[PDB]
């Protein structure tokens, strides 16, 4: 994977790329790695697929509860310490990556949290095995004060050179963008800059080309 | 001694024109002994295909849960679970055992019987959901039927045409796998009818 | 412990089973049962690790037996082999588990039907026509693919198991000292004395 | 402690007509999870109609393509300007690689070309030196996702005649130049597809009795 | 010590106390393995008012652990009011200490009361408790114990404690690969908290 | 591998699937594992491929150097005990190969000899060697006679092949028949399992496991 | 068998129009001890090529006398040896790829990742890669280390394919390459602020440039981290 | 390779040894003859490491022949014995050492008297009235020890040795095919073909 | 890397250029584990008139090294006259180098050239060579690159760089304690060769 975040203006947008590899060999071509815990808390995540999946699940129902137990919009920082502390609690087992990001009554946020339970503030922050490549690109083009657009901008270049230059990380652009006062978001497919180009040949066989052995009507019905 | 790889077997599904078709090969064996050739990796509840892959004993005891599972589904919400609930439930129930998983590579196939919607989808051995427009593969031959189907395939094909395409990416993948053959069914899923198919291959 | 061998034919399953228990370099035993009955239409023979094999066959001929009284009623040989089957996979992820493989051969009385079940440690069950467990399978499965035919009587599967034996005792490296044979059919279990 | 071996992905594959034969490789080299170039050439035209590949560690791949370069060379001297015939090169590779039987060349070795008859030729190879001709073969990284494919597209099998209850096979032919090249880039496009370590672009020699022609096609560089 | 792949809060890390109460000094780099994961961090963190910690180890641990700290003296000030900073160091102690096996948190404690003025206490490895006029620690505290011991003085002012913590930790930062970045500062006096920051351009070419 | 090769009445028949793997991958389906190293002399290959391969090629340019040097064909003898002297010289070393020499000379009529990587050299009248030899030897030994007819002796030896290439998972492809005679070796043809299997099974009743 | 201790890190190069830029930081890193600070990873070879090497420095002593030892042995019995029958880029890197090679092979590698940056006789570009495994290749843009994770993405944004190399700028082309190295001093935990450069023009020849910094850093942000999550002081 | 006895009587020395070649699960042979002649009145059994017992052997066959080409005469038992012993006391500080075990018997012309030699592959000589290697010997030798005389005859050394195959036929878990016998004495080397 | 159970001379040992030559400077202290097996060695030792160098590592390994490069030296004095101090350096590096997996040897060289005037090379573990204005190495070393990176000059005076020396191996001395006993010098100048030694009552109270 290679996921970013990237804090701007009037709130905060993250970003994934949407390949899911096992071992050398790519599962999913178009997997979606942005996550929601709540309406307008949102999260990235990186390494062990199934546990990113049930981790920001969990942490998802029990934000919602609370919501309803309280009467109250979910913080970030709620759902940020209560992944950290469900992470930390297994001692790095669970390999969750995760960057986590919202906006909520006391403004926008932007956090990452790693397998062993440590978190980070950052107004920009990468992490996956593309982390690096793009990385490289917030380092080079990052600056205070960005705009909405300019931090779609900035994100998803940063998970092109993830893309193009991380064999972990390919296909295609996702994107969630939280602004403070609106609705979030989620951009599904942003970019789609890995088209599969026309194939050369039809491989649709002539009818009878499989030899059979037995034929028979299966009875779903009762 | 790795649990995947002990018996052998594969699993294909893939979806097309109002239909989807799911498959697999029938050996079921001990490493280099082939013991079975009448191992069935494909169940239904319901309308609902599941076809599971990996090591044996969990494959036989998945079935006989999901069995179990699915029947008290019904009784107490007086229908049919559906495909998109199904995969839900597999991949809870497979998560429940996140520390000490079945060791096996579950597939899901089935037609929406309210939208009328083609659905396949795969999974890890702890549960994680892969949904695909096109095909899902699972097995020892795994590699092998990633490269079959990903040029074999095209969209939007009729279940007469879908079933030659299915049936040859199964069994030119079973012949470079040693784990896996010795014998192949195929079903074909429409709306309302279900057909079923064993194919001829080589017996090696 | 180390040979047992199925095969189902037409009206009967026939179970044959090796004599020898051995411990280091010494055959304690040459005249070992390796079989229980656990019900009057079914009988199950095991081989694994020592000290398992026994405790785990009457564990289950105990459990069945409560059953058949309890019920008056003897269960189907696809639910007992299905009853075994998963007490093997409840063990497997015991702290110690069960080292013991098994073939279940029972007659069916509602169905009029011989069937034959193997099932390792694992709780890995199939039904087969001819089965074998440990290195026994790598000589009699391809021999029984040859000479084995669907509708054989009780005699004619006798002497295709007589083959099997003659064969192991040519190619096998321990000495087995010979096999127990049963049948299993209609009229219940009987032992062959002279084999 | 030092490892001496290296793993430098792609993959190859070599196709046989009847006046003709083609042999492909992706340009693509990596290790680990980085792209360390995207085209290095690693299919040479070694002189005397024959074409060689040598794909895995690509040290040694350099290493015993360079070794059999120069053994052609030494042919030339050593008998008069013969013309090193395709099963004569076979032989004499088998004797470079198993002369390293006990420090393997880490690669998997393919030559193609024409036979003594004019007939298109296609020898494949294991580390050690086992060889043998063939109609088809791939090799590398997805070989095992390309070659089932090639079993079914080139020698037919599975594929029965329709409407013979699957008792006569479909008949064998050989297949135009223009046909081969179809299956070469649908191949490695699906290849690209669900292999990390393949991409970027493809590269296929030709040769006839005119000689070695090249062809080169983009390929995803994600 | 680390787990496997675990973020590593490798450090320079420093408490200096003085003559009106006690300054703690950081480097901001945080590190998984070569590769640099937060530049910026912040290893000064609050437990109470006027009860800080310097943090290093495991980034990981040493979080779990401050926020345990943080928890029992807000419940230890709702009963009994302000704690002593003794009292913060033996909470942190008890955690370190009985769960020595399972963690790496080297943490240095400072604090200020109006009793007892400015105090330092360090908490190594082991999880034993060191009372001390001034403390060092992290990776980077190696190439410093030199400097620092022959610089030091007790009841200094405070321009010259941050010029003491600054110049230290400057070197402990050219040396240690695994320190950088920004060194942050925080200053424990009777007229509050104030937090200061230093940039390379500034420290490097001292 | 599955190989085979037994002495009876009239001469010896040798037969070997074709298969070769890496783990489980099947790597071909057609390969030779039958080295014609004279009109009169075979040897069979199991194990590691270019092993095997290697040092029977480099058997027969052995043999073909005695008969240039001694003016006479080598024995079936001599000829195995340079395989077996050189594979000994390796010994410990990882050579993997299990071999059999297998031909007819006039002083020593028809002969096989088994030759292994560890050094082993054994003459005898029945041998199979590879992976799935156990499941040859169970249609071989129950079926073998020393009065066997040159046709039903070919079928047997390609029906033990067809045998280990089901029930052995790392054995298949096809079936490669010889007969070695006093007149020299007579190929018998390739034989596909894809068609072999279904023709034996209807024709012969056999293989009443697999779903027909 | 061995195993480094004194190291350098990152090498990184592209090239441009007309020739070809390289770069590496002047530290000898001891582990984590960054125990020497002048200590030059970039060799020139003659007035057309640059050798920039990482890894072990001792090995990398070595094969600096290696080259020096080329160079004079090439002039002997050479009267065309500041001319025609010069050393070229292609011969300096071919000999170093040999060796090291024939090092991996004997089990006893030189522990190095090497960048032969130049320009041939007839104008062409030459920059191509060999390391302690004897693993070659060539690349628009080349880098070892951190470098090739977190230079190479940045590099390949100017020079993505070889039809961008005409349309690149030694102005450009030197302004990515100043870029990478800042990027590097951020986030490589075993680099240093302080760096060689060069750059080998088919038209200016070589120029070598020492004692360069890394300048225009972002570190203001800073300030306002507070924390590492619920903490507002 | 197992099963090598050897028994010292009156006036000859008897060899036996069993006939199974065993390779994985499979008896490859079950007729090997596991000796050689090394000269007209000495002959020498062997077992140990596969490949390594015959090349030893036939090595030390080759020697003792090129000795009595050259000399014209045939050497002692004893110095036979002494020769082949200090070959495996060479071996065994090698690269590679012959893990091969063997036993010598023969008959001394010069003395009239049988003789009977027991070699390991360390190089550890003993002469013997009754010998074994292996796994063998922990049945043979208390059984000998109660039933040998010195003074028996070579009919009763062969009941003694039936005595033996008999036992190790009964309580050794392998199956070795029974055995080849050979007698050596004063007429030089001759086989029993019906054991 | 040591073998083991043998002598290990880790140590606090020095070498500084300055305006009139070089000063080498060391401690006294070797070890087998915790056991000092001698405190008072000289790990000062001359391979020329004035090219000596500083030991530490392993005791064996660097006495065998400087032996044979004395003689080498010797022998090329003989038959070219008096060699560099590079020159010298060289064949350390040489026998480091070559002999890098079988040898455990820290060697600091430093001698007094008339052209060259006072020059120092440090050949760490791997045998490389780096030439510096001074240098630092041993297991105490670590402790003092803060201070000496802090109070090193260029082209200092003879007792201030005597001075230099004392006050960093006596926190040297201080920190590790796998240094200690006198302090050694040897100053190396155009005048000539001076020994000059320091005992405990002095520096340890500096
Ligand atoms: C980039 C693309 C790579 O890091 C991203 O990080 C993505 C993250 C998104 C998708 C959440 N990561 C992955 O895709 C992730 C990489 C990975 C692989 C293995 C271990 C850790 C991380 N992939 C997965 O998690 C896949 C998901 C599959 C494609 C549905 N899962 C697997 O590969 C599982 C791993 C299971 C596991 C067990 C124990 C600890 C950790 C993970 N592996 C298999 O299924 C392989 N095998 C097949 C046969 O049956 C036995 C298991
Ligand atoms: C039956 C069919 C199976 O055992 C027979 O025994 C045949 C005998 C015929 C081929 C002569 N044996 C094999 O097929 C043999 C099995 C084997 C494999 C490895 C070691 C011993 C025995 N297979 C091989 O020798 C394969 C043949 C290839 C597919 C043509 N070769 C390899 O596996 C090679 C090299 C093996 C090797 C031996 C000794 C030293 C070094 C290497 N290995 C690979 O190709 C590895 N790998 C394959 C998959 O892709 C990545 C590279
Ligand atoms: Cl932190
Ligand atoms: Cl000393
Ligand atoms: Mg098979
Ligand atoms: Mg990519
Ligand atoms: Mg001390």
């Amino acid at each position: 994977t290679t996921i970013v975040g990237v804090k701007f203006n009037n709130g905060v947008v993250i970003a994934a790329d949407t390949r899911s590899t096992q071992g050398p060999i790519v599962a999913d071509k178009n997997c979606a790695k942005l996550h929601r815990i709540s309406p307008k808390i949102w999260c990235a995540g990186a390494g062990t697929a199934a546990d990113t999946e049930a981790v920001t699940q969990l942490i998802g129902s029990n934000i919602e509860l609370h919501s309803l137990y309280t009467s109250r919009e979910p913080r970030v920082v709620s759902a940020l310490q209560m992944l950290k502390q469900h992470l930390f609690k297994y001692q790095g087992h669970i390999g969750a990556y995760l960057i986590v990001a919202g906006v909520d009554p006391t403004g926008s946020h932007l956090f990452s949290i790693h397998a062993h339970g440590s978190t980070d503030v950052g107004y920009y922050l990468s992490l996956g095995s593309g982390s690096l490549a793009a990385m490289a690109v917030l380092e080079s083009h990052w600056k205070q004060d960005l705009t909405k657009e300019e931090a779609i901008k900035l994100a998803s270049d940063a998970i092109q050179a993830g893309i193009w230059n991380d064999l972990g990380s390919g296909s295609n652009v996702d994107v969630c963008v939280m602004e403070i006062g609106k609705d979030a978001e989620y951009l599904r497919n942003y970019l789609t800059p890995n088209v599969r180009e026309e194939k050369q040949k039809s491989y649709k066989f002539p009818r009878g080309t499989t030899a059979v052995l037995k034929e028979s009507i299966v009875n779903i019905c009762d | 001694s790795d649990p995947s790889s002990i018996n052998g077997g594969i699993v294909v599904a893939m979806t097309g024109k109002d239909c989807v078709a799911i498959a697999c090969d029938l050996r079921l064996g001990s490493q280099s002994l082939g013991v079975s050739n009448k191992f069935e990796k494909i169940f239904h509840y319901g309308h609902v295909f599941l076809g599971i892959t990996g090591l044996a004993t969990d494959v036989t005891t998945l079935n006989e849960m999901f069995r179990y599972k699915t029947n008290l589904y019904k009784l107490k919400e007086e229908r049919a679970i559906e495909p998109e609930t199904f995969t839900q439930l597999v991949s809870s129930s497979l998560y429940e055992r996140r520390f000490g998983p079945y060791f096996v590579g579950p597939v899901v196939a089935g037609i929406n019987s309210k939208s009328g919607k083609p659905f396949i989808a795969g999974f890890d051995l702890i549960g994680c959901i892969d949904e695909a427009k096109d095909f899902i593969v699972s097995g020892t031959a795994s590699d092998q039927l990633f490269g079959m189907c990903e040029s074999l395939y095209e969209p939007n094909l009729e279940p007469e045409d879908l079933f030659e395409t299915i049936s040859q990416a199964l069994l030119n993948a079973a012949d470079r796998d040693a784990l896996s053959g010795w014998g192949a069914v195929v079903y074909i899923i429409k709306k309302d009818e279900v057909v079923k198919r064993y194919l001829k291959m080589r017996q090696d | 412990m180390d040979i047992i061998l199925g095969i189902r034919v037409q009206d009967s399953v026939i179970l044959a089973s090796s004599k020898a228990v051995t411990r280091g370099i010494s055959v304690l035993k040459d005249s070992d049962d390796k079989t229980r009955q656990l019900s009057p239409h079914t009988l199950m023979s095991f081989a694994g690790e020592a000290g398992d094999t026994v405790q785990f066959a009457e564990y289950i001929q105990a459990n069945i037996q409560l059953y058949s009284i309890r019920e008056d009623y003897e269960l189907s040989p696809q639910a007992v082999s299905s009853f075994v089957r998963q007490e093997l996979a409840k063990s497997i992820r015991s702290r110690r588990p069960y080292q013991v493989n098994v073939l279940i051969g029972g007659y069916d009385k509602k169905k009029n039907k011989p069937e034959l079940y193997q099932i390792d440690y694992l709780g890995t069950k199939v039904e087969l026509p001819y089965g074998a467990h440990g290195y026994s399978g790598f000589y009699t499965f391809s021999l029984l693919d040859h000479h084995y035919r669907p509708d054989m009587t009780t005699e004619e599967g006798l002497d295709l198991l007589k083959l099997c034996v003659q064969e192991l005792e040519k190619r096998m490296p321990m000495d087995f000292k010979g096999v127990i044979v049963k049948i299993v059919d209609k009229d219940g279990i009987r032992q062959v004395d002279d084999f | 402690q030092f490892n001496p071996y290296g793993d430098n992905g792609g993959t190859i594959l070599g196709i046989a007509g009847e006046d003709f034969a083609v042999l492909a490789g992706d340009t693509r080299n990596i290790t680990d999870y980085s792209i360390n170039s995207r085209y290095e050439p690693k299919v040479f035209d070694c002189g005397d109609n024959i074409v060689m590949s040598a794909n895995g560690f690509a040290a040694d791949g350099d290493a015993l393509v360079k070794r059999f370069k120069n053994s052609v060379k030494w042919y030339h001297f050593d008998h008069n300007d013969k013309k090193l015939s395709i099963n004569s090169a076979a032989r004499n590779i088998q004797h470079l690689l198993y002369g390293k039987r006990f420090f393997p060349y880490y690669v998997h070795t393919i030559i193609a070309g024409l036979d003594e008859d004019g007939k298109g030729a296609v020898y494949s190879f294991d580390p050690v030196g086992s060889y043998e001709r063939e109609q088809c073969r791939a090799g590398g990284a997805a070989a095992s996702l390309i070659m089932p494919f090639l079993d079914n597209q080139v020698n037919f099998k599975n594929q029965y005649e329709p409407g013979t209850n699957g008792k006569v096979k479909k008949p064998l032919k050989y297949l135009s130049v223009e046909e081969v090249i179809k299956l070469v880039r649908d191949s490695f496009t699906s290849a690209t597809e669900r292999h990390i370590q393949v991409g970027d672009g493809l590269e296929i020699l030709i040769v006839t009795k005119d000689g070695v022609r090249k062809e080169f096609y983009e390929l995803k560089r994600d | 010590r680390l787990k496997k792949g675990e973020v590593s809060l490798g450090a320079s890390i420093m408490a200096v106390t003085f003559k009106d109460g006690v300054i703690l000094g950081a480097d901001s780099r945080t590190t998984t393995g070569a590769y640099i994961a937060n530049r910026v961090t912040d290893k000064l963190t609050r437990v109470h008012d006027k009860i800080w910690c310097c943090r290093s180890g495991s980034a990981a641990d040493t979080q779990a652990i401050a926020d345990i700290v943080q928890y029992h003296l807000e419940l230890y000030t709702s009963q009994y009011g302000t704690p002593s900073t003794e009292t913060a160091a033996s909470v942190f102690k008890e955690l370190c200490y009985e769960n020595k096996d399972n963690l790496t948190a080297g943490i240095i404690v400072a604090g200020y009361d109006d009793k007892n003025k400015g105090e330092v206490y360090t908490i190594p490895l082991g999880g034993s408790v060191h009372k001390l006029p001034y403390a060092i620690a992290g990776s980077g505290s190696t190439f410093i114990y030199g400097y620092c011991d022959k610089n030091f003085r007790e009841n200094m002012s405070k321009e010259e404690t941050v010029d003491f913590i600054k110049h230290s930790l400057s070197q402990a930062i050219k040396w240690d690969g695994s320190s950088g970045g920004v060194i942050r500062m925080v200053v424990l006096t009777a007229a509050g908290v104030e937090r200061l920051i230093f940039y390379p351009d500034e420290y490097e070419q001292l | 591998t599955t190989t085979l090769a037994f002495r009876f009445q009239g001469g010896i028949i040798v037969a070997v699937d074709s298969r070769a793997t890496a783990g489980n991958w099947v790597a071909s389906q057609t390969v030779k594992k039958v080295i014609e190293i004279n009109p009169f002399l075979l040897g069979t290959m199991a194990g590691g491929a270019a092993d095997c391969q290697f040092w029977e090629t480099w058997l027969g340019s052995q043999c073909r150097l005695h008969e240039l040097r001694e003016k006479e064909r080598i024995s079936v003898a001599a000829a195995s005990k340079i395989l077996s002297n050189l594979v000994y010289q390796y010994k410990g070393a990882g050579l993997s190969m299990g071999t059999m020499i297998c031909g007819y000379t006039r002083k020593e009529g028809p002969t096989i000899y088994y030759v292994d990587s560890d050094g082993t050299r054994l003459k005898g009248d029945i041998f199979c060697v590879g992976s799935g030899q156990t499941f040859a030897y169970g249609v071989l030994d129950s079926n073998y006679k020393w009065d066997l007819s040159v046709e039903d002796a070919l079928y047997l030896g390609k029906r033990s092949i067809l045998a280990a290439a089901h029930r052995d998972a790392y054995s298949g492809g096809s079936v490669n028949l010889y007969h070695v005679t006093e007149d020299g070796w007579i190929y018998h043809g390739n034989h596909d399992v894809g068609e072999l299997f279904w023709k034996v099974k209807e024709e012969e009743g056999s293989f009443n496991n697999v779903i027909g | 068998t061995q195993q480094p201790i004194v190291t350098g890190t990152s090498v990184i190069s592209m090239k441009y129009d007309n020739g070809v830029i390289i770069a590496a930081d002047n530290l000898g890193s001891y582990g984590s001890l960054l125990r020497f600070n002048g200590v030059e990873r970039l060799i020139p070879v003659g007035d057309n090529t640059v050798v920039g090497i990482s890894g072990d420095i001792s090995d990398m002593q070595h094969i600096e006398r290696l080259l020096k030892d080329l160079v004079t042995e090439n002039a002997y019995d050479n009267p065309l040896a500041d001319a025609e029958e010069a050393l070229e880029p292609s011969y300096i890197f071919e000999y170093l790829a040999t060796v090291m090679y024939q090092r991996r092979s004997k089990m006893n590698p030189l522990w190095n990742a090497i960048i032969v940056a130049g320009v041939q006789s007839n104008g062409d570009q030459f920059l191509r890669y060999v390391n302690l495994l004897g693993v070659t290749y060539s690349s628009p843009t080349l880098a070892t280390g951190f470098g090739a994770h977190m230079a190479n993405p940045l590099l390949r944004k100017v020079v993505d394919r070889e039809s961008d190399i005409p349309k690149t700028t030694v102005q450009v082309a030197e302004e990515a390459i100043v870029n990478a190295m800042r990027v590097l001093y951020y986030r490589d935990a075993r680099s240093s602020r302080n760096f060689s450069l060069a750059i080998i023009d088919k038209n200016t020849g070589l120029t070598f440039k020492k004692n360069l910094q890394v300048e225009n850093m972002k570190w203001d942000f800073a300030k306002d981290i507070k924390g590492y999550g619920t903490q507002k002081i």
